[PDB]
């Protein structure tokens, strides 16, 4: 506050509260993966070059 | 709870420091607002603050004063705080020659309005006034913010000098050749049910009664003729109510020896007034008699 | 350092929402029938003489007589009050209806609203509801007092619509910003019994008023020193253009309907304004008492 002079109109004491919050906003960037790729890599072929 | 804290002598509040003192040695800093007496402390006499236009605060700069409020049915400026020499402005007790004097100071825009706003409603004043006390310090401002009194005395700040009360002298009544060591001061608005005026007169009653109905037989005793002015306006014109022919209440009272005749000034006229030096207000609500 | 305070106590339990309810209520009148130290809830304010059958006069006559408190402060353990004194100022609430200003003459009201109500929701147990006396100024409350005896004095002839009308007139109020109305005293067409007796001392004492004057003062006549006398009878004169045991009873009726009449026909102020708070929720005053 700043002090004001005699006779003028003061200012009172002031208590302020403020409450800032939070979004959401999930993402999601999918892939898929054909048959060939899961089929000859989780499972084991024969032994050939 | 122990005997020897129950019988432990009281604490003097003057030899105690104050709570900001032990709040700030509690802590240990310290600040450029000296703060180790409070001031007012020791002040019995409850006090208010009122703001009030320029137009009604002069003969009011010198300390000691009544000060009263009104209402008027307009909303915004409703009530306003007239003086008490502005209330006896209107009275028909004061003399044409001191009316034509104290008219003469109160030549404002706001002082006839309040002078308007009195006669103009179908009330009488005591329905219509309300008063406030007696005022010790003001702030002269563009508007003013004065300081009066509920109860108590009439003190500077840190008690150095005391303050006394001001009254008129037309309005001064005492009803005895000689005084008690105390004496009360009063306020009496008697209504004269005259035809051509209804204008009141106004009065202090200096008297050491404190009884109210020891005091009324003495206010019927001297005022009679009012009371058979009512009943004139009673017999003579039917079909009209009037009420309270006159109204009484407590102002306060004083030591009985300082009660002495001074002067008023304001704008070089003299103004005589009848002065009481240790004087403690003491208000009450207007009682009436017919 | 202690103050000499009240400790009022609660049997029923209290919830949180309660307590964040009664804590809004800091510097609330509350009537006590005897300042005891340590009272139950049950006596806080006028819960105590809500009744049916009863009406505004009698509460008004407990009124009269309770012991007024404010109070303190709110806690789990327990209740603080106040009692005040005379010449100190204390912090009051507006619960009234009315604003108020500075230097206003306020006194303490029997509530005109009553039972449930959307302001009258406050710390409402099971078998108990707080209810509040109103802090009314001075010329408000005498302006209730002469508008409900007179809307109780027509009571008897509702049936004609000139009276009804006057009954519409007098049931709405205005005041500065408040145009409030009170309600009707008459219920079921019957008036309730203190209202009635009031009414019926008033209009016994206004009768025999009238009726024993002019033997007094033609008795007073005889040993004529004051000529407001002669006045005074010329006064009845004008209007009008017994056993002794029987003067001797129907003066200590008259006596006695006068003083069963004392509570009305005056009331003493219990605030002064010494200033008021914006938002006027509350304001200080000073204790008259």
């Amino acid at each position: 506050r700043v002090a004001s002079g005699a006779g003028l109109p003061t200012s009172r004491q002031t208590t302020i509260m403020v409450t800032k919050y939070s979004e959401k906003s999930p993402i999601t960037i999918p892939f898929e993966l054909s048959a060939a790729c899961l089929t000859y890599l989780r499972e084991t072929f024969e032994g050939t070059i | 709870m122990d005997a020897r804290a129950v019988a432990k002598r009281p604490r003097d509040p003057a030899d105690e420091d104050n709570e900001l003192v032990t709040a700030l040695k509690a802590k240990r800093e310290v600040n450029t607002i000296s703060v180790r007496y409070l001031y007012h402390a020791d002040h019995q006499a409850l006090t208010a603050r009122f703001f009030v236009p320029e137009g009604l605060v002069e003969f009011e700069a010198q300390p000691g004063a009544l000060l009263i409020r009104m209402e008027t049915g307009c909303d915004s400026p409703r009530h306003l705080y007239i003086s008490l020499y502005l209330l006896g402005i209107r009275a028909s007790n004061v003399s044409a020659s001191t009316r034509c004097l104290l008219e003469s100071v109160y030549t404002a825009s706001a002082a006839r309005a309040a002078l308007q706003w009195l006669d103009l409603g179908p009330h009488l004043l005591h329905r219509r006034l309300e008063t406030l006390g007696c005022v010790k310090t003001v702030s002269l401002g563009i508007t003013s913010l004065l300081t009066c009194v509920m109860r108590g005395y009439l003190y500077n700040t840190l008690k150095t000098e005391v303050f006394a009360l001001m009254i008129p002298k037309d309005m001064y009544l005492t009803w005895e050749e000689t005084r008690g060591r105390l004496q009360y001061v009063y306020l009496i608005i008697v209504y004269d049910y005259d035809g051509p005026e209804t204008r009141p007169g106004i009065y202090v009653l200096t008297s050491s009664i404190a009884h109210w109905q020891t005091l009324v037989d003495v206010a019927r005793g001297k005022f009679a003729r009012e009371r058979c002015s009512f009943v004139n306006r009673r017999i003579t014109r039917p079909r009209q109510i009037p009420l309270c022919t006159g109204v009484i209440q407590k102002l306060g009272w004083c030591l009985a020896d300082d009660i002495h005749t001074s002067f008023l000034v304001h704008k070089e006229l003299k103004l005589s007034v009848v002065r009481l030096d240790n004087f403690s207000v003491e208000l009450g609500d207007f009682r009436e008699f017919v | 350092a202690m103050e000499a305070n009240i400790f009022c106590t609660f049997d029923h339990k209290l919830s949180i929402a309660d307590v964040g309810k009664l804590t809004k209520l800091v510097a609330a009148v509350v009537p006590i029938p005897q300042r005891l130290h340590l009272i139950k809830h049950y006596q806080l304010g006028l819960h105590q003489f809500v009744d049916h059958t009863r009406g505004y006069v009698r509460l008004r006559g407990l009124l009269r007589n309770m012991t007024l408190t404010l109070m303190r402060r709110v806690e789990g353990n327990q209740i603080l009050l106040h009692v005040p004194t005379h010449g100190l100022l204390y912090t009051v609430l507006n619960t009234g209806p009315v604003t108020w200003e500075k230097g206003d003459a306020l006194c303490v009201l029997p509530p005109l609203f009553h039972g449930p109500l959307a302001r009258e929701n406050l710390l409402t147990l099971g078998q108990w509801e707080l209810v509040l006396p109103w802090i009314v100024p001075m010329p408000l409350a005498l302006e209730i007092n002469q508008r409900l005896l007179i809307m109780g004095l027509f009571s008897l002839d509702r049936s004609y619509e000139e009276v009804k009308a006057a009954v519409q007139q007098l049931q709405t109020i205005t005041f500065r910003d408040a145009t409030f109305t009170i309600p009707d005293p008459v219920i079921d067409q019957h008036l309730l019994i203190d209202m009635k007796t009031a009414c019926l001392s008033m209009s016994m004492v206004a009768n025999l008023a009238s009726e024993l004057t002019m033997t007094y003062v033609r008795k007073l006549a005889l040993e004529d020193s004051s000529m407001l006398l002669v006045k005074c009878q010329e006064l009845l004169m004008r209007l009008d253009r017994v056993s002794p045991d029987d003067e001797i009873a129907r003066l200590s009726a008259l006596f006695v309907m006068l003083r069963q009449l004392d509570d009305l026909i005056r009331e003493q102020v219990v605030f002064t304004v010494c200033d008021v708070s914006p938002d006027n929720k509350s304001a200080t005053c000073i204790f008259k008492g």
